[PDB]
């Protein structure tokens, strides 16, 4: 039994890599009203957490920090907000839960697309660093991958 | 062998049926099938025969009586406004859709050309031995495009389409007779809310003209007045369920509004004219806190770098753009402004021109800012933004538990009623690309960051420990009264106010609480357990009855979800399945507000929270009440 949480701004990726893993795009229909719609197993369990659609709902983040094991602190790299937002996040999730030492990853999505492109690999590294697209399914596994070895 | 086939199911011989299912085999329209099922076929297929060409095998509106397989030759599948849709040749199957579904034949079927050879099964015959076994998708097709697709999910029903085609789908289906009424407004109500995305009232409302006044092309006189007759009823049904979804919100939609002022007089016209639509028509004429419309207008401010401000007039539907076009009028200046929304923490996120209503969509706290984008990075928060620097405390303390939360929940519904069910749909997929406010959705899902934070805020506020103490106590009550009158979402708002991280530090009010109220709170708090979909809290909203404020947060996390884990379009074609799961969470909505709900100085006061939603504040308020 575990959870990971995914975080950051909106129009980020998250739902779209929530869904990719625990299922996948078109390939079939996503339900996300029934019991299953978070799990998947993978040689153990694993519930998504993801604070896509809520962002508005800042009691909803920090009941999923709560309950959370892993996290993923995830930023489009179409977008300089998205960066400068993941500082306070990082934060936030020592406080909740009240330690030092918590297991996570940096995320950037949406690396597909380059002739939109404003953020470099450069300043994520300098910030586990991965280059993922939730649309070109590059890294959607791997980026859970790490937390459970966390 | 075509006397064999010919012969009456009951008048073949041992013989004859082990002749006619070794032919059954060659036939590759049957080869999905068993062996079982083809041997029961061999006594129950029927050989028909057409010498002319133009033969008419069943007409459109027809009841469904027959399944056929062309053996020899081809037929044109007529569908009257548009003549030869396509044509099925040798090995094709038709039919089979009328039959299952047990509705009017959509289309004509017609020889192509002299000298066909068919295999028909007649309803009974087809129910009994094919019905769940013979699972081929119907794929109805015009112009060699598939333009309905329908599968058993037992009936079978849209799973994608062109929006025509849904369209003249469920106009057909329209089943008229009176002890149906529930059952037909139940087919129709997914079309008729769902509809904004994918066929809006710019291109609906010219169809549904088109259809009214739509003829067969086919029949004497008497089937043709009747069968034109019908489909104007059908028409007029789904009008009437068109103008009761959108209700009062017809207003703000010109084109709706102009179509059915006009749609009226035709058919008051044609009541008159053809001595119909008697129960019809005075339907019609009916038609032809509250809650707020994209065309009422809003004195909203402004706000400049030196914290000065403009106020603007403007519609609430008005998008950035015009947001932006009314600050330079009265500024009087055309230099690069941009609209920056501004938390009383100084975060700021620039709108796009896109955006349209903003107004609701700021925080609880949240200002609005014009400025050059040079500025972006130097502006700083307004002193009200802050909130209030001590509590209310004297005020509600005096009031009953059972009061606050019982005059919150009125609020609470009074609120919940102002949100139109397209609201939740506009929301999801996204405002901009239908033009339409969602205020009423915006304040009351503000209200449940409200109450959450005027719980951090009254705790925060309150130095004495002894009082601080009776705080907590308080708010476990206001919470359990409102889990009472089934309204979850005040409940929820409540009891994280209490999880908030500025409370949950507060360990010598909590450790003096009494271990009555420490248990209710540690199973209140269980019931927020986001573990397997949130099932606790999922369970305990499913047992309860109709009249009831849902658990909001989450029902817009759902609507998220189905609308990023579903394409809207496959091959094209309208995802009508992802239609139908947004429609679900809407109607579970209706659902909640199908029965009604059953001291001004209380009223008041939950009616004019004044709250601080900053964050840090609230931490460092918290630290030096306990270090
Ligand atoms: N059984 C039939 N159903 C519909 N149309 C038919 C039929 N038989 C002949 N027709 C003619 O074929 C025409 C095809 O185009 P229309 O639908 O405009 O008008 C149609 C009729 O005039
Ligand atoms: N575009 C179409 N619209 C309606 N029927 C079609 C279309 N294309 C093929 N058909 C076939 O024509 C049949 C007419 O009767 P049914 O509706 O029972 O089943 C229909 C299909 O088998």
């Amino acid at each position: 039994e575990y959870k990971l949480v995914v975080l950051g701004s909106g129009g980020v990726g998250k739902s779209a890599l929530t869904v990719q893993f625990v299922q996948g795009i078109f390939v079939e229909k996503y339900d996300p009203t029934i019991e299953d719609s978070y799990r998947k197993q993978v040689q153990c369990m694993l519930e998504i957490l993801d604070t896509a659609g809520t962002e508005q709902f800042t009691a909803m983040r920090d009941l999923y920090m709560k309950n959370g094991q892993g996290f993923a602190l995830v930023y489009s790299i179409t977008a300089q907000s998205t960066f400068n937002d993941l500082q306070d996040l990082r934060e936030q999730i020592l406080r909740v839960k009240d330690t030092d030492d918590v297991p996570m990853i940096l995320v950037g999505n949406k690396c597909d697309l380059e002739d939109e492109r404003v953020v470099g690999k450069e300043q994520g590294q300098n910030l586990a660093f991965l280059e993922s697209s939730a649309k070109s399914k590059i890294n959607v596994n791997e980026i859970f991958y790490d937390l459970v070895r966390q | 062998m075509r006397m064999i086939l010919r012969k009456p199911p009951g008048q073949r011989t041992v013989d004859d049926l082990e002749i006619i299912y070794d032919e059954l085999l060659h036939i590759k329209a049957l080869s999905h099938l068993s062996t079982t099922v083809k041997r029961e076929l061999a006594g129950v297929l029927i050989f028909e025969s057409h010498a002319k060409g133009g033969t008419v095998l069943f007409n459109q509106g027809e009841e469904g009586t027959s399944w056929y397989i062309i053996l020899k030759g081809s037929v044109n599948v007529v569908i009257y406004g548009k003549g030869v849709v396509c044509t099925l040749h040798e090995g094709d199957d038709f039919g089979k859709l009328a039959l299952v579904n047990d509705a009017p034949r959509a289309a004509s079927i017609v020889l192509r050309e002299d000298n066909c050879h068919f295999l028909r099964v007649d309803k009974e015959d087809f129910n009994r031995i094919l019905r769940d076994v013979e699972a081929n998708t119907v794929r109805l097709k015009e112009h060699d495009q598939d333009v309905l697709v329908l599968e058993k999910v037992q009936k079978y029903t849209v799973m994608s389409g062109t929006p025509e085609k849904i369209l003249e789908h469920f106009l057909e289906t329209i089943r008229l007779e009176p002890s149906l009424n529930e059952a037909t407004d139940s087919v129709l109500n997914d079309f008729v809310m769902m509809h904004c995305v994918f066929m809006p009232n710019t291109q609906l409302c010219p169809a549904l003209v088109a259809h009214y006044h739509a003829q067969p092309s086919q029949g004497t006189e008497q089937e043709r007045m009747d069968y034109a007759l019908n489909n104007k009823r059908r028409v007029i049904r789904l009008v009437l369920q068109w103008a009761a979804m959108y209700g009062d919100l017809l207003q703000e939609d010109d084109v709706a509004m102009a179509f059915l002022e006009e749609f009226y007089v035709s058919v008051s016209d044609d009541a008159r004219m053809m001595a119909a639509f008697k129960e019809q028509l005075p339907e019609l004429e009916k038609i032809v806190r509250q809650p707020i419309r994209g065309s009422d207008e809003v004195l909203f401010k402004v706000y400049c770098i030196d914290h000065t401000y403009t106020t603007i007039r403007v519609p609430v539907a008005a998008s950035v753009k015009e947001v932006i076009s009314a600050v330079a009028d009265k500024l009087g200046s055309g230099e690069g402004l941009i609209i920056v929304k501004m938390n009383s923490g100084g975060e700021k996120v620039v709108l796009k021109s896109n955006d349209v209503s903003v107004f609701t969509t700021l925080t609880i706290n949240g200002r609005l800012f014009a400025c050059p984008r040079e500025q972006f990075d130097s502006l700083t928060p307004l002193p009200e933004q802050e909130g209030p620097t001590t509590g209310t405390v004297g005020t509600f303390e005096l009031m009953s538990s059972k009061d606050l939360a019982y005059q919150m929940t009125t609020y609470d519904w009074e609120l919940f009623n102002c949100v139109h069910e397209l609201e939740l749909i506009y929301h999801t997929f996204g405002r901009h690309n239908f033009k339409k406010t969602t205020a009423n959705l915006d304040l009351f899902l503000r209200r449940f960051n409200e109450i959450q934070f005027w719980v951090v805020t009254e705790v925060c506020l309150c130095s004495q420990l002894s009082k601080r103490v009776q705080l907590l106590k308080k708010f476990i009550k206001i919470a359990a009264h409102c889990k009472e009158y089934k309204n979850l979402n005040s409940f929820f708002a409540i009891v994280m106010g209490l999880s908030n991280v500025a409370v949950s530090r507060l360990a010598l009010t909590w450790e003096k609480l009494p271990s009555k109220f420490k248990k209710f709170y540690a199973e209140f708090e269980s019931l927020m357990d986001p573990s397997r979909n949130h099932r606790a809290y999922r369970l305990t909203a499913a047992k309860l009855e109709p009249p009831l404020i849902p658990f909001m947060p989450l029902l817009i996390k759902d609507m998220t979800f189905t609308h990023e884990g579903n394409k809207t379009f496959i091959d094209n074609l309208v995802n009508f399945e992802k239609m139908r799961m947004i429609a679900n969470t809407a109607r579970t909505v209706r659902y909640y507000r199908s029965q009604p709900f059953n001291h001004q100085d209380v009223r008041s006061y939950v009616r004019q929270l004044n709250v601080i939603d900053n964050q840090r504040t609230l931490s460092q308020m918290s630290h030096r009440l306990e270090p």
